[PDB]
RNA sequence: AAACUGAAGAGUUUGAUCAUGGCUCAGAUUGAACGCUGGCGGCAGGCUUAACACAUGCAAGUCGAGCGGUAACAGGAGAAGCUUGCUUCUUGCUGACGAGCGGCGGACGGGUGAGUAAUACUUAGGAAUCUACCUAGUAGUGGGGGAUAGCUCGGGGAAACUCGAAUUAAUACCGCAUACGACCUACGGGAGAAAGGGGGCUCUCGCUAUUAGAUGAGCCUAAGUCGGAUUAGCUAGAUGGUGGGGUAAAGGCCUACCAUGGCGACGAUCUGUAGCUGGUCUGAGAGGAUGAUCAGCCACACCGGGACUGAGACACGGCCCGGACUCCUACGGGAGGCAGCAGUGGGGAAUAUUGGACAAUGGGGGCAACCCUGAUCCAGCCAUGCCGCGUGUGUGAAGAAGGCCUUUUGGUUGUAAAGCACUUUAAGCAGUGAAGAAGACUCCGUGGUUAAUACCCACGGACGAUGACAUUAGCUGCAGAAUAAGCACCGGCUAACUCUGUGCCAGCAGCCGCGGUAAUACAGAGGGUGCAAGCGUUAAUCGGAAUUACUGGGCGUAAAGGGAGCGUAGGUGGCUCGAUAAGUCAGAUGUGAAAUCCCCGGGCUUAACCUGG
RNA sequence: GUUCACCACGGUGUGGUUGAUGACUGGGGUGAAGUCGUAACAAGGUAGCCGUAGGGGAACCUGCGGCUGGAUC
């Protein structure tokens, strides 16, 4: 299926994932259909940590794509505040 | 969809003519346009043209092996 | 195989095949009887067997044996080339 | 191929298993090699002191 | 890496002087020497060349601020891709080094024990707008505009501090830079212009060294 | 605002000159090797050769909430020999669970580049298709049957395994019954499903037929896409058509018949070489070279061939047949495939550990609990690269001694040393110590659901279960200059010069050349120059080379006008008034993946690196 | 099960392309106190050179035609 998750970037021990729409059959890193945000674990406290374009997340979740469980809760603690 | 135009160089197959589409093609390195043309099998249901007419096929699907274009309008006979 | 499941996959393979393999050759002898009524050019023999391999076709099919797309195609063209036997 | 021993003194002989480099002498016609000086058999030169690293020779303690 | 050998003969290759010393005497009598270059030939015949004058004058910018020939090809390219002249560009940034900026300031009484002050983790630096000072041992960290310096508390009351700021006085203070003796900080105000540096160093030279 | 910035020449033909013209050099780069030397850290990279052969371990399982069950395991209830606190035998009763039937997965992820010059790739489009899981709907999920694996009974086999009789369950399999859609229709009518499980009649996980999405896959078209003509003609299912078959789907995909077509100097055919791309290196640019690591596409899986199951494979760790090779064998027969991760042998100039954890991001299974994951996240080795830091810092002269040179007394090594005064980065020792974690479970409340205050779903709180790395990063103390400098060069190009030895020898050398008894060119020493934990050499690409010249060269005599003409294809082409808008120009729209490059910022102490636009 | 069709391995025959080697043989180059001459450069001692033919140990010579990239005139 459509998946919304993360691909891992930055570098060793300093991670920065990349909120993308993927087929699920796809490497982690690898081939993806739309970069919809992204989420820096490791971030200073007045630098924008977690960004996630709502109007896309929404369209994929009509769609048909199933985030996990990592971006689900990046979106619960993201829209509350 | 995608209409090409051409002269009709061969029309000796049942429901079948080639048509010569001339293009211009510029030289990568040393910039001028060369005359181009690829013979292209069209089909020719009624078998009305005859060779040497200018002729407009579309493309469309497979109809033979080497035929994925149609005849659609017939502008000009020969002389 | 070097795996449990994959010699569990290889036995069961060998099970489903000879089970599908009993049900594919059924449906080609259902046709067999109408393309035989055909080649004999009798619309009254080709229809009756006609009449047979129809819930044999779309059985099969619906079993997964054959394709819908494939009984659909035999379907139509059995019935326009006995329905061209006057 | 026909190779150069650099160097003054070499211990090379027959069967000897020796390293091979390019370059040409430009006075020996036919010899367009070097052969490298302490890589696998061929010593190097004994009691080089300036350019050591061009012909294998360990620093002087 | 960084030079280690005697520091004289760097000035007496140059045919200036490096500011390698501290101010404690004229470089005249520190030497006696600087008529002519060290070893023993000195001064010779077969007239120097272009190369050698653009040689010279890079090797004596790099000996001035002690820094070698990769970070200073970096500069360069740094300086040549920045917009602006070049060579004004690149002695910006050696300005800018933070070694050399605890040296302007007066906290070491030479380059060379700035960048020993700095690499020892005594030398504090504050960022433009962030409320922190956070200690550093890297001497080739630039400076923006407005950045502080201060000494750490651990090593406010140093007996070599205490006289290369009275050598800083009578050497003479930048106007970029403002000093608080008092409380033994710095700010880097802005970087320093062309017309404030001495107009004997020709980057003309090292900018057509480095364009093959 | 910005992305808009970039271009050097020298030596060597001559007695000398100018030109021509080759050769050589200074630069940058590398998955590099080698020689000498070697302190530390961050981040990358690491079999380019034998798609050679592979010992050993691991790389794909999971579900008992589909099923019969009970091999082990742990309990629980009773039999209690009770041996009085020893202790055993019956029971699937429970947690669970080996093998077995069943489902899902194993078609992904990972590897390699052999084949492939085009069923490839890139760009742009198309129509004649299928698509598990996921999203939203629609119609259902009714009622029966016959089996069978395990389990038995008996054999055969050295093993691998196997044969027969009996025989139980299911969401296994097969009829029958209905059918909103769907399929065929001559449009009158015909035929086609399914399966149950779970929580307290409901809800939920399922199953069936199907619609629209999304995703993925298959198919088609046009253009672009290496060298050779000392390869010019090539094709007979060939090129097109009809009827039939075949496919999920167009199609000579196949077949019978009919016609004689199709391709080619705009390079067919035949040959050599090669995975293609984004990109990478070089270059002022245009170009030239290249296709490691990262990402897309393709192809392959010991070699050849065939298919099965499945939504998807003609399947890397599946099947069958054949082959070569290795192994086992009781000689009758059997087993296997590291181009998964480590690792071995071998080849090579040359390329690493038979490490840890699923904590994080993902993937498979499951209602969950949880299990699996050599993907991945980490750790190990290696100066292989890039970047950063250190090996101390000041002061110190009748300018000590020693070395070297010298006109024999001066110069030089040289503030260099010593002596004094300090400092402790990195390394070491001791402490402290974030962040990577997403808050599982449980409890409460709210809303939906319902016959329900249940169950389930979602939302909101409380709670702290969860870290391989790891003795973390960082921070703070202690000690003491203590633990830390080599390499190449010094005639010119090309920065840096003298002695001694040697005597066209020994040797050097990129080029020009040097070496003959006073060698700044050999070898050693002083002194110096350039780089610096590296420095040289070799290999290789571009550059300089305007030396294939498009930008940007030439042909009277330096190389170079065909012996001359006629002419085919092709290239190019007068004046004026119109049409057209193909080229051309402009605009809009869609696309040109991301990464990379460049500009503006931001985060690591800086930088490398990462990152937003 | 049998049989036919298709087909992989394997086999046979006849050629093509191409690598390595081959007695011997051809020219090309490099090497020094060699042998034989002296063909070219001056009008190089018969101007040279080009095509072609014949001849000659060898540079070459001779004929025919051509050229000036020929002195002297």
């Amino acid at each position: 299926m459509v998946v919304i998750r993360l691909a891992r970037g930055g570098a060793k021990k300093r991670p920065f994932y990349q909120v993308v729409v993927a087929d699920q059959r796809r490497a982690r890193d690898g081939r993806y259909i739309e970069n919809i945000g992204f989420f820096n674990p490791l971030a200073k406290e007045s630098e924008e940590a977690v960004r996630l374009n709502m109007e896309a997340y929404h369209a994929w979740i009509a769609k048909g794509a199933q985030p996990s469980d990592r971006v689900a809760s990046l979106v619960r603690a993201y829209n509350k505040a | 969809a995608s209409v090409l135009t051409g002269r009709v160089v061969s029309d000796k197959m049942d429901k079948s003519i080639t048509v010569l589409i001339e293009r211009l093609v510029r030289h990568p390195l040393y910039g001028k346009q060369l005359r181009r043309s690829t013979k292209i099998k069209a089909h020719d249901e009624n078998n009305v043209c005859q060779q040497g007419d200018l002729v407009r096929i579309k493309e469309t699907r497979p109809i033979s092996k080497t035929k994925a274009w149609t005849l659609v309008d017939v502008v000009e006979k020969v002389e | 195989a070097n795996t449990a499941q994959a010699r569990k996959r290889a036995r069961q393979n060998t099970k489903r095949r000879q089970n599908s393999a009993s049900q594919r050759s059924m449906v080609r002898t259902y046709l067999k009887r109408v393309d035989a009524a055909i080649a004999a050019k009798d619309y009254d023999a080709a229809t009756e067997a006609y009449k047979k391999a129809i819930p044999v076709l779309d059985r099969m099919a619906d079993k997964g044996i054959i394709h819908k797309n494939k009984a659909a195609r035999r379907k139509s063209r059995l019935n326009k080339t006995i329905k061209g036997l006057q | 191929v026909s190779s150069y021993i650099g160097g003054e003194g070499h211990n090379l002989q027959e069967h000897s298993v020796v390293l091979i480099r390019g370059g040409r002498v430009k006075d020996l016609p036919g010899v367009r090699y070097h052969t490298v000086r302490g890589a696998l058999d061929c010593a190097g030169v004994k009691d080089r002191k300036q350019g050591r690293s061009k012909y294998g020779a360990k620093k002087p303690k | 890496a960084r030079y280690i050998g005697p520091k004289l003969k760097l000035s007496r290759r140059e045919g200036t002087d490096l500011g390698l010393k501290s101010g404690v005497k004229p470089y005249d009598v520190k030497t006696k020497k600087a008529a002519r270059p060290p070893g023993q030939h000195g001064v010779s015949r077969n007239k120097t060349s272009e190369y050698a004058l653009q040689l010279r004058e890079k090797q004596k910018v790099k000996r001035i601020y002690g820094v070698l020939e990769r970070q200073f090809a970096n500069y360069y390219k740094e300086a040549a891709r920045k917009r602006g002249a070049t060579g004004e560009n690149l002695l910006a940034m050696l300005e800018s080094r933070l070694d050399n900026v605890v040296y302007r300031m007066g906290f070491g009484s030479t380059r060379a024990e700035a960048r020993q002050l700095v690499s020892h983790r005594t030398v504090m630096v504050k960022k433009a707008g962030r409320d922190e000072f956070v200690r550093v041992n890297i001497p080739s960290i630039q400076l923006q505009d407005g950045d502080v310096i201060a000494i750490q508390e651990k090593s406010r009351e140093q007996l070599r501090i205490k006289n290369a700021i009275e050598l800083a006085t009578q050497r003479g203070i930048p106007e970029w830079l403002d000093v608080d003796h008092s409380k033994l900080q710095g700010t880097f105000k802005k970087a320093p212009d062309r017309i404030d540096l001495p107009a004997e160093i020709n980057e003309s030279l090292i900018v057509e060294l480095y364009s093959k």
